[PDB]
């Protein structure tokens, strides 16, 4: 197995630079490794103060206590019982999909090629991020170690999701990062104008107005529009 | 009376970064803390001796949601709030704030001394006097019991009943808007818009927007309001919601 | 050295003794002082490691006896291992 | 010789110093505040222990390398917001 | 008198009467936890009752609200309770709501019986008076002090009870006075449990080579803190060993020989299951010697190693491991480099037990391993009672670590005990660091507030072990004069203080005339009159008056009224 640690490239991730321009590493070794985790410091000021707290204990003596008492609790064990008990399961169970199962990541496989086709359409760029065969390949793998980490001879649809999820958590989220203007700018001052500073109207009534329409979740980051009614209701949130 | 002689001595020399008030602690300093270390002594002998229990009580309010433990605590951080208002002279009311803190053997940073609003708000929006017709909005845990039932502009009182009706209509409007609020996701925070979806299509678990945290406490503050006052109506609405 | 420990204020002598020579720059002084004396490497149960040096970096104008202080530091230091510039490839640093 | 200790502190104004930190440099600024530069004033503090012979990291040892910490990032920054800065960190190095 | 030595067997013989019906189990054991001498005369008490085929009921008990609460729940059918390790010096049929009518039977004849009778087995002096005369249903076993030295209380107590113009007046105030100042006087212990209940069996002739060894290990426990007592019954012991072990010594050692023997056992920390460098450094009486806190104090003990020609690394061996050559001239090693360094005290002769091959084990050892077991074996008022919980499951894990085919278990409590030394011992050196102990003219306070490992001193005998080890180490600085120390460590979880008053104690080996007389810790009534008025929410519990629970609040403003008071 292969575990690597890297860094993009300007020490931070820098996302107002292009998603390839943060990674040097071409598509072919991108292809081969299956997870891709990109991790970014939120500097969320509650977020700080919980990682303070808990690094604080951490060196005051308190880890020693509490992580001990915490692996008696029975939440967390030693590293030799682990590493027991992966030495156990991997030389046990050889887990295999059901066709329910395979049917799943099938249609999963297909959208996942479908929403990079359209990334790259909209971007007119290929992406630094490689979706292939092979990354099926992964996900298989990845149900059959979560069949194999509760010895189910059989890998169940509930493996499948969670298999997906932490798909869409790192794969996804490396390939759904983003770095014409005009039509968005054009489409921004038209609904300041148009659309008032304290009112509302429907998503509808801006699509007959008239794309993926960008606009409005950039808009959205910005807080001057929000949409409540699942989507089909776009009001000026007052900026 | 401090910051009246600083600001005037102040004004008489001359005549935000910095203003008239930078030094006014120092009329009282010294006094503040003696009587700080005084009561300090007088409360130490007097916390467990019975018959002063009677003086060291905390009084019920419709606002009453923090624990005090220490009636001379509560009372020296609320001196300290109200003496960090000036922005100029914050260095020295913070110094300030630490000395007296240092009475009670706590730090500067303590999350017991650091002080918070004892009392929470429960505002009934556009109010309506019904004899000059003014717009208000009346708070409960905040506004003192004579400014709820009567108007500002006149003096005239207020409907017990109507109180009682507007009180639980916005008990039920925050009820129903907690139960028509929309989903979104947990990660980038997308609205939700479908009906089957286990998460976000990014793995983001789906939350809504009015916490159920936020009605418990609302609806706990709707009780605290409901028994101060005596409001039967709303302990009858409290009754019937579980 | 435990009599001179008790004493208060020790610690702004010595941060003035660490460059007797190079007068001003206190806080570089206090720096090195720091970095010199170092902090606890933790260790939490054998598996999180915790450094437990410190690492300075001094950025200024030349001729103000940044070079002067590192040669102190060389000559005060129980361990001191000097490497300058191009003067040093990325094995001999560390290993080859 | 001296392993100084840090169970005399308070991780109230630790933790939110460095909330602050991280909030400037996120907000306005260039200079990385992470947990590693969160490590760095503990290990400062245990050195200040250490020039004393302490055992103990006692609570000038804190405040000092907490006004050490703030200093030197304040001094990364340039000038323009370098007086709003030190103006909120001023609560902070209380008594020095 | 209730109760004497030699009348001992009828009591044994009048419960047999009572509750020897297999049909039910009429009779219940009352053992008080975190007390070594009371868990091992429970053991004998269970050996025995399982030799007659009585059926009884062991309950661990440590606080007294449990005690009153499980006596609440106690059916009416037990006509036979027995108490051990406390119940001496309180009001029970006070504290357990308890009138002679309601228990009577067969009043009629100058006799009286009662449906539930109660035997108390404890050692601390205080005999309340109202419990050991008058009552029947209280029995109490006294050990001769009472018949002897309580003849005035007698009197007084029963001119009292007799008598329920201006002379009369005057001699019920002197009664009165005399009954007083027998009280008002720190609870102390004079016997061993263990002994008293090996000399009934003897009485009773079911005496064997295990008991004897329960008995050794009973005074044993007595030895830390009433060292004179341990050798007034040191001869005694001494004496049963020699009668009882078979005339065929030197026998050639078979996988079944159990060989009790009196060789030198010198007073060291675990010596035969750790190195005698590291036996040293955690004996409590060289550490005392020698104030090993300072960092003086190792180097001086490197100088004793090199004094005595050993080598370090053959010192920090482990004891097993060591060379022969060693292991067979550690005594004349002693001899020659011990009245030096003014160690002499450390060579001292104990009783060691050998099971076939599986290698010798001194009483020391194995007392330092069950209290250690009994430590560590495993909103406000709920984790409490967990604690508690936990506190009485170690008594039973140090109860199975008395069968010889739970070795695994004593090795865990050897561990824990050597553990438990390095805390205590690191715990020591801080606190004499920072000086937390501050002398005053009542008594010399020190509260841990924050630091390391401190949730393991809320168990009682975790701080009764860390104050044998401040009270040993200042008992040697004779500048420090005699006071006792109290001390506290916040739970964090409930937010409580756990103060411990403590005793001073002579040192070990310094016998004077006032070494005979003993410290009396008169912690008992300070604190409950300090708790009945100023309600400061204070929870007095266990059998050891000398122990409170205090709030964090009301910590500083206690121990403010305690100064106050000069009760101690
Ligand atoms: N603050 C100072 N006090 C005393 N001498 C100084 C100081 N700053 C610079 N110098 C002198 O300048 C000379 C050259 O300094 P140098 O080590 O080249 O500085 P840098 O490393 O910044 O280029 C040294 O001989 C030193 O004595
Ligand atoms: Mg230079
Ligand atoms: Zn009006
Ligand atoms: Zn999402």
């Amino acid at each position: 197995s292969v575990l690597a640690a890297a860094n993009p490239i300007y020490g931070r991730y820098d996302d107002l630079k292009s998603p390839g321009d943060n990674i040097d590493f071409q598509t072919t070794i991108l292809s081969r490794f299956d997870m891709i985790f990109i991790v970014k410091d939120d500097h969320n000021e509650e977020r700080d103060i919980s990682i303070a707290n808990h690094v604080i204990n951490i060196h005051t003596g308190n880890a020693n206590a509490m992580q001990n008492q915490q692996e008696e609790n029975g939440s967390e064990i030693s590293i030799e019982k682990m590493k027991r008990y992966i030495t156990y399961c991997r030389l046990k169970c050889a887990p295999r999909l059901s066709p329910q199962a395979a049917e799943k990541l099938s249609s999963n496989f297909v959208t996942i090629r479908k929403q990079l086709l359209i990334n790259e359409l909209e971007s007119t760029e290929r992406s630094s991020i490689p979706i292939t065969i092979r990354q099926l390949e992964a996900i298989i793998r990845i149900t059959e170690s979560l069949a194999k980490l509760e010895l189910s001879p059989i890998a169940q649809e509930r493996h499948v999701d969670e298999a997906i999820r932490l798909f869409q958590a790192s794969t996804m989220d490396a390939a759904s990062q983003d770095p014409s203007l005009s039509e968005i700018r054009r489409f921004e001052q038209e609904l300041k104008r148009r659309l008032p500073i304290g009112w509302s109207t429907s998503y509808q009534t801006l699509r007959r107005e008239f794309a993926l329409d960008k606009a409005l979740y950039a808009l959205e980051k910005h807080e001057t529009i929000q949409l409540r009614h699942q989507g089909q209701n776009i009001y000026r949130s007052g900026v | 009376d401090s910051m009246l002689k600083t600001k005037q001595s102040y004004l008489k020399l001359n005549s935000s970064v910095e203003n008239s008030l930078n030094g006014f602690s120092h009329l009282f300093s010294k006094p503040l803390m003696k009587r700080v270390k005084k009561l300090f002594k007088n409360q130490q002998e007097f916390i467990l001796d019975p018959q002063y229990e009677a003086d060291y009580v905390i009084p019920v309010l419709p606002g009453s949601h923090l624990n005090v433990k220490n009636p001379l605590l509560e009372l020296v951080k609320s001196l300290c709030h109200v003496m960090l208002l000036s922005k100029s002279t914050i260095l020295e009311i913070r110094t300030l704030r630490k000395e007296l803190l240092k009475i009670f053997e706590l730090r500067e940073f303590a999350k017991v001394a650091e002080f918070k609003d004892p009392s929470l708000s429960l505002v009934v929006p556009d109010f309506l006097c019904e004899y000059c017709f003014f717009i208000s909005d009346i708070d409960f845990c905040k506004a003192a019991p004579e400014s709820i039932f009567s108007c500002v502009r006149c003096h005239k009182a207020f409907n017990q009943v109507l109180l009682q009706e507007h009180l639980i209509q916005k008990l039920r409007s925050d009820i129903e808007s907690y139960l028509i609020q929309d989903l979104r996701c947990s990660r980038c925070h997308k609205v939700k818009r479908d009906y089957m979806s286990a998460h976000c299509p990014c793995a983001g678990a789906w939350e809504g927007t009015l916490p159920r945290e936020s009605i418990v406490q609302k609806l706990n503050v709707f009780k605290q309001v409901a028994k101060y006052y005596g409001f039967d109506i709303l302990l009858s609405c409290i009754a019937d919601l579980t | 050295f435990r009599k001179i420990s008790r004493d208060r204020g020790i610690i702004d002598k010595i941060i003035s003794s660490m460059a007797p020579s190079i007068y001003g720059h206190r806080d570089i002084k206090t720096a090195v002082a720091c970095s010199l004396f170092g902090g606890v490497p933790k260790n939490v149960n054998g598996k999180h490691s915790i450094r437990g040096d410190i690492n300075v970096l001094l950025l200024g104008d030349p001729g103000t006896a940044k070079s002067q202080i590192l040669k102190y530091v060389e000559k005060t230091a129980h361990r001191a291992v000097f490497a300058t510039g191009q003067g040093a490839s990325a094995v001999g640093l560390t290993a080859s | 010789k001296i392993y100084p200790k840090l169970h005399q502190m308070d991780m109230d104004k630790v933790s939110r110093v460095y909330a602050d930190l991280r909030r400037e440099s996120i907000s306005t600024g260039s200079f990385p505040i992470t947990v590693r530069h969160l490590e760095s004033i503990l290990r400062i503090a245990e050195s200040f222990a250490k020039m004393r012979l302490s055992e103990f990291v006692s609570s000038y040892d804190l405040d000092r390398a907490i006004k050490v910490v703030v200093d030197s990032f304040v001094d990364a920054q340039k000038v323009s917001v370098r007086r709003q800065l030190r103006r909120s960190f001023a609560i902070y190095t209380l008594g020095h | 008198m209730y109760y004497g030595i030699s009348q001992f067997s009828e009591a044994y013989n009048k419960i047999l009467r009572n509750s020897s019906s297999h049909s039910s189990c009429q009779l219940v054991i009352f053992v008080s936890c975190l007390n070594i001498d009371a868990l091992c005369a429970t053991k004998m008490l269970s050996l025995l009752f399982k030799k007659q085929l009585v059926q009884s009921q062991i309950v661990p008990i440590f606080g007294y609200s449990e005690l009153r609460r499980h006596y609440s729940q106690l059916d009416d059918n037990i006509n036979s309770l027995l108490l051990v390790g406390f119940g001496g010096v309180i009001d029970l049929e006070a504290f357990l709501e308890i009138d002679p009518q309601e228990y009577v039977i067969d009043t009629d004849s100058g006799e009286q019986s009662f449906r539930r009778d109660i035997y108390v087995l404890d050692a601390h002096r205080p005999w309340n008076l109202d419990n050991i005369f008058g009552s029947q249903i209280i029995q109490c076993f006294d050990d001769g002090t009472v018949d002897d030295t309580l003849g005035e209380q007698k009197e007084a107590y029963y001119k009292l009870l007799e008598l329920d113009r201006k002379q009369r007046k005057k001699q019920i105030h002197e009664y009165e006075g005399v009954l007083e100042e027998y009280y008002s006087q720190g609870t102390t212990v004079v016997n061993s449990i263990s002994a008293q209940i090996y000399s009934l069996l003897s009485a009773i002739g079911e005496t064997n080579l295990s008991n004897l060894w329960l008995n050794i290990l009973g005074t044993t426990s007595l030895d830390i803190a009433y060292a004179q007592v341990y050798n007034r019954l040191y001869p005694l012991l001494q004496d049963e060993v020699k009668r009882l072990t078979p005339s065929s010594r030197n026998s050639v050692k078979t996988p079944d020989t159990l060989t009790l023997n009196i060789q030198p056992d010198y007073y060291l920390f675990l010596l035969r299951h750790s190195s005698l460098y590291d036996s040293f450094y955690y004996s409590n009486y060289v550490n005392a010697k020698l104030s090993l806190w300072n960092e003086n104090g190792k180097k001086r003990l490197h100088k004793m190693f090199a004094r005595m020609g050993i080598p370090l690394s053959t010192a920090q061996e482990t004891w097993l491991y060591m060379d022969h050559s060693i292991k067979r001239e550690l005594g004349i090693i002693f001899d020659k480099n011990l009245d030096r360094y003014g160690l002499q005290d450390i060579i001292r002769d104990g009783f060691v037990r050998t099971l076939g091959y599986r290698g010798s084990i001194s009483a020391s050892e194995f007392v330092e391993a069950l209290t250690a077991l009994l430590e560590v074996g495993n909103n406000s008022a709920q984790k409490l009672t967990n604690l508690r919980k936990r506190w009485v499951s170690n008594f039973w894990l140090s109860w199975d670590a008395l069968d010889d085919r739970k070795v695994e278990l004593l090795n865990r409590g050897i561990q824990l005990a050597q553990d438990l030394q390095r805390a205590i011992f690191n715990t020591g050196v801080a606190i004499l660091e920072k000086k937390l102990i501050k002398h005053l003219r009542i008594y010399r306070l020190c509260v841990l507030q924050d630091g390391p490992d401190l949730d393991l001193y809320r168990n009682p005998l975790t701080l009764l072990r860390l104050g044998n080890w401040l009270i040993e180490c200042c008992a040697e600085s004779e500048d420090k004069q005699l006071l006792p120390m109290v001390l506290a460590s916040i739970d964090e979880n409930t937010d409580t203080y756990l103060v411990a008053g403590l005793t001073p104690r002579y040192p070990r080996g310094l016998d004077t005339i006032h070494t005979k007389k003993p410290i009396l810790n008169n912690f008992s009534m300070a604190f409950q009159q300090i708790t009945a008025e100023t309600d400061a929410k204070v929870r007095i519990d266990n059998f050891e008056s000398s122990i409170i629970e205090i709030r964090r609040e009301d910590l500083s403003p206690f121990l403010e009224k305690l100064t106050l008071s000069g009760l101690l």
